[PDB]
């Protein structure tokens, strides 16, 4: 058994961590006070849920989590909400004044005064680990904290814990819920300074989650609560193999080995089916074939792109519920006949498959219905580079006029870092095009 | 179309199906970057207060 | 008021589509790089499909199908026909063709080309081929072809020259047929009922191959190297009533039985093959596209597909009608306002 | 980023500031003695932004009241909400400033400003995290204009890393106390361009016309003008006063609204327009709110938005209503008028909704545009300036207090530069 530390940074990061830790406790049968009646090794152990929870002498199971925000209100709602008892105070770090949607304010100005406090509260958790795998980092591209502070944190994690793997769950900016005009700036900036420090990143475009909510949850105008319970479902699919007995993605190194053959192209697409409204009166439950087929609809992806005009480098199918290999192979066989799936010439055309027999857990009184079987597909397709195209375009449009740049320079950044980051992104876009177009 | 490396346990099973074979910077470089930005900040603030002093 | 943008100004077709769109008073053109458009009439190369379908409150539509270049580049089309089981190397309406790269570069089926040509060497069959990729050449011995291929820079196809073409009289000359296909956002395949015969004006001469005016029927070429251009038909362009009347009077058929059945079959087989790779049925933006299918009729009244064009121009007199047709069935079907000129190609045989 | 410090200076500054505190105390359920008597606790969640907490759980406006003469401040003290203000935060001289920027900035105002700064520091030291300052004043008299820009210079000296926010009433001949008003405005605009982060340009011309043309008041008073201003100020600060996602503090608002440091002069607007008596009873529908709030005749700065282009827009909807409907409506106004929004700032219209409506209305919409059409305002001032300045008329009132013509020439130059900088982006 080897422990994973989750770090949630900013509003988006903290609120998503809230959702995921709620979910995790439901799935592992841990209750709000932190007691786990099913754990009979009292006071410790090396079961695989211990990967995410530590144990205390009193029977309390404590997330290996740190929440960091530069302003107090959101982490205050953690400190005071239904899982108040779950977390130890030293795991919740607030500032007094936030980063005002300014990458440079979060990275340089305010990051510097709190980076050391954060690294010490992290070291405190690492010191309770017999073998630490590395880190799961939750944050948004768009916020000032979530973008700027995260990148500072990642630089210093690579120095302080250099042999450890680091994974991101990154929230990509969408105008339907975005809070700032400079969110493309922040995104490019933090992608550029975090690229070499992160081994695998799962992007989630708020536009895709938003429309999944509208279209398949019958939600008229989704809130962050709607968005976040869906996102946590997907996150739990992605992490269930660290938290449960199995032989696929049992550690963080395996995610890179299985989904990332080239280190910079480390952005796997996540597709998830089925998303079914809890207020659906009559629902015919879906087959292995139907949900695996849904995995290849763009409408089910965390980022809206078209994988038909790209190439695959890797594809994992994580099933949860009642699934057996023969149905999966039947489904794959017929899907390949009817669909445009082409891998790169230097990679097997195959699917690594993982099945956990426990169906997806859904939050009581949520939007999601219970189902008999569900799948999360993780596919490293070059088509995700569409999302960079979009972002880079917006960036160019503003930076051509240096609009808003002065807010960054006034925090101590230098105009030129804007274009070093933009040129790194140009390198990135062309890496994708080399690998996946002819 | 071959199923390979199949593993089973009470809680699940995992396998691979193949359809077709293949056809950093240092601690103080960082406190350098951060202190260069802080000094840029303090220079701009000082030019502001020299202008206000005039 | 719907809003649209124009990023191909060298487009004869969509220029008139812009004009007709504006003169509705329900469409307003915006400037080339403004995001908040309903419809993009896009550039040819490097059209940014990645940026389409992401402006909330705007159903977006574009006059190109991402990935349809597979059908509209010569090498891509040869590869698509050979590799895809629905068409196959057994295909009866495509000429025997092979993809050849210059050895300046180094996949390529040159070794496979000469085996077929050698059994036709050996079998006293006609064995003239065309090399294509303005840069074409027709010849009976292979060496000519391959070394021509390589003193250019880029990738070519080598295709059986149709040695016995149907020849219109008076003239004893060649022709090709161009059909205008329009695929809407739902993947209805509309054939435009007016095609055109791009004719030659010089009698077809089987002996001296290098004189390319009797052999190549491009509107370009016969307006430049041809003595009689404009003698028989205006602009070397015969339309479907005259061609039908000729088939009736001279050969006892009609155009629909002798030729059009096959053309509709080829169009629908070609597009229904690529449908799962380019369909925009469940996508966040939607495509339509105007294609130009180019056919050759041999002397036995059997049709062969020559090439597919992704950005075709219309023959002058037909612009008005076809362009209106693009507005009614491709554009206004997505964006409603306050006798039809297409055959919808559909066929569900049971087996 | 919580506490704001409020300063109101001069006759106009203090009359509108008094109306502002009446309006927002009523919204936050606070009575003229500072006792809280409310229903929803959305009223108190961010009330410390504008109020300090006192001994009998009473609420004191974080408000400093400044004048060079005591008339208007005396009337505020006896006004309906007068006793709610901290009595030591009233700071005033006796001289008056005689509609004279130079007395405000250099002579009479210099005497008083140090005591104003003492009270300002006493308020700042109590703040757990100060956001910055908002000043209300006119730019056409002397105390508000001259001393208010003096105060802004001192405050930026003592707190260079806090946001400076102003509501600045521009002068119009249509509503005009003295002929030297363009002089006072030009001088003041020169300070505002350099020393504030966000300025709401409240044009007395536009307030007059809204009272006259659409509200059908024949002879509008400063009371009728301040009604409009109180409601607009409420609306442009609602995102700061209630729990909220968007433009929720002075700095994030600045980051969202100000793409270039000098171009921070905002055009505010309000819908529906109310005459203080008529009490009109019709339901306003979301498409109606959205079409009105964007219409020139609902805008407090007398400019034609179609003569320019929006760099940024902040919209705020107040009332119980469909956020699906407002999202749809906002996208339809931008998608059907995309010409008027710069294409090189993507998604520059940001929109907020708050449950509590203002008093008297079930539904309301406040608009804050950083339009380049605002140049029109400044151009008008500069014409009125030059007409006098080219004969150096009325200058003695200023040169007698030590000023030189060259200061006037610099101020004129800098305003004409500001308008050229606005027009640089209107053609791009
Ligand atoms: N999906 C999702 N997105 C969120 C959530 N909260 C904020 N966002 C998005 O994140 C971006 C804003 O970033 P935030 O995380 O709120 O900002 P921050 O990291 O706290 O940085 P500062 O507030 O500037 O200190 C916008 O795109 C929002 O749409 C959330 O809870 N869920
Ligand atoms: N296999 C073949 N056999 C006989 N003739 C052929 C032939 N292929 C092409 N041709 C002749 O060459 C001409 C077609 O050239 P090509 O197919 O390359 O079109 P193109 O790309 O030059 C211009 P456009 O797009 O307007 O048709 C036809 O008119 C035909 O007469
Ligand atoms: N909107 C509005 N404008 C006012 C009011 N009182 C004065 N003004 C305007 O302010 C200018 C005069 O400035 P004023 O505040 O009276 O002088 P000060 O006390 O020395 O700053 C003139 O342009 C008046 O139109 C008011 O109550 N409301
Ligand atoms: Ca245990
Ligand atoms: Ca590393
Ligand atoms: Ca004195
Ligand atoms: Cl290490
Ligand atoms: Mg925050
Ligand atoms: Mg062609
Ligand atoms: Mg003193
Ligand atoms: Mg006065």
């Amino acid at each position: 058994m080897r422990e994973c530390i989750s770090i949630h940074v900013g509003q988006a990061g903290v609120q998503i961590g809230n959702a995921c830790w709620e979910l995790y406790c439901l799935e592992h049968g841990i209750q709000p006070d932190g007691q786990m009646p099913s754990d009979k090794t009292i006071g410790g152990g090396d079961d695989s849920f211990n990967t995410f929870f530590s144990e205390t002498g009193a029977g309390k199971h404590v997330p290996r989590a740190v929440f960091v925000d530069l302003e107090p209100t959101v982490i205050d709602e953690v400190r005071t909400g239904t899982y108040r008892q779950l977390f130890h105070p030293e795991q919740l770090i607030t500032g007094k004044e936030d980063a005002a949607n300014n990458y440079a304010r979060g990275h340089y100005t305010i990051g510097k005064e709190i980076i050391d406090l954060v690294l010490d509260r992290i070291r405190k958790l690492a010191d309770q680990c017999t073998g630490l795998q590395g880190f799961l980092v939750f944050h948004s591209f768009g916020g000032g904290t979530g973008s700027g502070f995260t990148s500072l944190l990642m630089e210093r994690l690579s120095v302080d814990y250099g042999k450890k793997s680091k994974l991101e769950f990154s929230i990509y900016p969408a105008p339907q819920v975005s809070t700032a005009v400079v969110e493309p700036y922040n995104s490019i900036l933090t992608t550029h300074t975090t690229l070499e420090h992160s081994d695998c990143a799962f992007m989630v475009d708020n536009e895709a989650i938003y429309d999944i909510c509208r279209r398949n949850l019958d939600i008229e105008r989704p809130t962050y609560t709607n968005l976040n319970r869906l996102i946590s479902q997907i996150v739990s699919s992605i992490t269930a193999s660290l938290r449960f007995d199995g032989a696929l993605n049992v550690d963080l190194t395996e995610f890179q080995t299985n989904l990332v053959p080239y280190p910079r192209i480390h952005f796997p697409l996540a597709t998830y089916a089925p998303v079914i409204s809890a207020e659906k009166a009559y629902h015919e439950q879906l087959s292995v074939a139907e949900i695996t087929n849904a995995c290849f609809e763009p409408a089910n992806q965390m980022v809206k792109c078209d994988p038909r005009h790209g190439k695959y480098m890797a594809c994992c199918l994580l099933y949860r519920g009642d699934v057996v290999p023969k149905d999966v192979n039947a489904a794959i066989a017929t899907i390949k006949t009817k669909r445009s799936i082409q891998f790169v010439d230097w990679c097997p055309t195959g699917f690594k498959v993982g099945i956990n027999y426990q169906p997806p857990t859904v939050v009581p009184g949520g939007d999601l219905a219970k189902v008999q079987r569900a799948v999360c597909m993780l596919s490293n397709t070059t088509a995700i580079a569409e999302a960079w195209a979009r972002l880079d375009h917006k960036f160019d449009l503003m930076y051509a006029k240096r609009a808003f740049v002065h807010w960054y320079v006034g925090e101590g950044m230098e105009e030129g870092e804007f274009s070093e980051a933009r040129e790194d992104m140009a390198a990135l876009e062309k890496d994708y095009e080399e690998v996946g177009v002819d | 179309m071959e199923v390979i490396e199949l593993n089973k346990c009470t809680s699940g099973q995992s396998f691979e199906v193949i359809l077709k074979p293949p056809s950093d910077p240092s601690l103080e470089e960082i406190q350098k970057k951060l202190e260069a930005a802080e000094e840029r900040r303090k220079y701009q603030e000082a030019e502001l207060l020299k202008h206000l002093a005039e | 008021m719907y809003t649209f943008v124009v990023r191909d100004e060298n487009s004869s077709v969509y220029a008139e589509v812009s004009r007709l769109l504006l003169a509705t008073g329900q469409w307003k053109r915006l400037r080339k790089d403004n995001p908040r458009f309903n419809l993009m009439l896009g550039e040819r190369n490097r059209l940014p499909f990645g940026r389409l379908g992401h402006e909330p409150g705007l159903v977006q539509l574009v006059n190109y199908y991402r990935g349809a270049d597979k059908l509209c580049r010569k090498a891509s089309l040869v590869k698509l026909i050979k590799t895809s089981p629905e068409l196959s190397e057994s295909c009866t309406w495509f000429p025997e063709s092979y993809v050849i790269y210059p050895t300046n570069l180094k996949t390529d089926e040159r070794e496979v080309f000469l085996a077929a040509y050698n059994r036709r060497r050996e079998g006293r069959e006609g064995n003239v081929w065309i090399a294509k990729s303005e840069g074409i050449l027709i010849s009976s011995e292979a060496s000519e072809l391959l070394d021509f291929i390589d003193e250019q820079g880029q990738v070519h196809v080598i295709q059986k020259y149709l040695e016995k073409p149907l020849l219109l009289e008076p003239g004893h000359r060649k022709f090709d047929i161009r059909s205008w296909v329009l695929v809407d956002h739902l993947y209805n395949i509309y054939l435009y009922r007016e095609g055109v015969l791009r004719t030659s004006s010089e009698p077809y001469n089987s002996a001296n191959f290098q004189d390319k005016t009797c052999h190549l029927t491009n509107h370009c070429i016969q307006k430049e190297y041809s003595k009689n251009y404009g003698r028989y038909e205006e602009g070397n362009e015969m339309f479907f009533e005259e061609f039908n009347q000729y088939l009736m009077d001279a050969l006892n058929t009609t155009l629909e039985n002798s030729i059009l059945l096959q053309i509709k079959h080829i169009i629908r087989s070609c597009l229904m093959c690529i449908e799962p790779a380019i369909s925009t049925k469940h996508l966040h933006y939607q495509s339509f596209q105007l294609f130009g299918f180019d056919f050759m009729v041999d002397e036995e009244l059997k049709v062969w597909l020559i090439e597919v064009n992704g950005a075709p121009a219309c023959a002058q007199k037909l612009y008005a009608e076809l362009c209106q047709g693009i507005v009614d069935v491709a554009i206004s079907s997505v964006f409603p306002l306050a006798t039809s000129i297409f055959i919808k190609l559909h066929h569900h045989h049971h087996h | 980023m919580r506490e704001i410090v409020h300063i109101q200076a001069g006759q106009c500054g203090n009359q509108i500031g008094a109306k502002f505190w009446e309006v927002i105390s009523d919204e936050h359920g606070i009575d003229p003695t500072g006792s809280y008597h409310g229903d929803s606790d959305l009223q108190l969640e961010r009330i410390n932004v504008y109020y300090n907490e006192a001994t009998g759980n009473k609420y004191v406006p974080r408000a400093i009241l400044v004048d060079l003469e005591p008339g208007t401040m005396d009337s505020v003290r006896s006004g309906p909400f007068g006793q709610i203000f901290r009595p030591d935060n009233f700071v005033f001289g006796q001289s008056g400033a005689g509609n004279n920027w130079a007395k405000g900035h250099y002579t009479e105002g210099a005497e008083l400003v140090d005591s104003v700064l003492d009270v300002v520091r006493k308020e700042s030291e109590s703040c757990d995290c100060l956001q910055g300052f908002q000043l209300t004043h006119s730019l056409g008299g002397g105390t508000g204009s001259g001393m208010g820009t003096l105060l802004i210079s001192k405050i930026r000296e003592e707190y260079p890393d806090r946001i400076m926010n102003t509501f600045s009433v521009m002068p119009s001949p249509k509503v005009s106390d003295t002929v030297v008003e363009p002089y006072n405005a030009t001088l003041s605009v020169h300070q505002l361009v350099e020393n504030t982060d966000e300025t709401y340009c409240i044009d007395n011309e536009a307030l007059y016309d809204i009272c006259f043309r659409t509200l059908k008041l024949t002879t509008p008073t400063y009371g009728d003008l301040n009604h409009l201003v109180s409601a607009t100020m409420s609306g442009v600060t609602t995102c700061l006063r209630f729990p909220g996602q968007l433009n929720a503090d002075l700095r994030k608002l600045a980051v969202n609204m100000v793409p270039f440091p000098r171009l921070h002069f905002f055009m505010p607007g309000f819908a529906p327009l109310t005459s203080r008596g008529s009490q009109q009873y019709r339901a306003l529908t979301v498409p109606e709110l959205t079409q009105q709030m964007f219409d020139s005749k609902n805008m407090m700065a007398a400019c034609d938005p179609r003569h320019g282009r929006y760099l940024t827009v902040a919209a705020i909807f107040r009332g119980r209503m469909s956020m699906k409907e407002v999202d749809e409506q906002m996208l339809n106004v931008q998608n059907k008028n995309s010409s008027y929004f710069v294409e090189w700032i993507p998604n520059n219209v940001k929109t907020a909704v708050c449950d509590i409506p203002p008093r008297g209305l079930k539904m309301s919409a406040t608009f804050i545009g950083n339009s380049t059409a605002i140049q029109e305002l400044f151009k008008r001032i500069s014409e009125q300036f030059t007409a006098m300045f080219r004969r150096k008329a009325f200058l003695h009132w200023y040169t007698g207090e030590g000023m030189d013509e060259m200061e006037f020439t610099e101020a004129e130059s800098n305003m004409n530069d500001l308008v050229s900088e606005y027009q640089q982006y209107q053609d791009a």
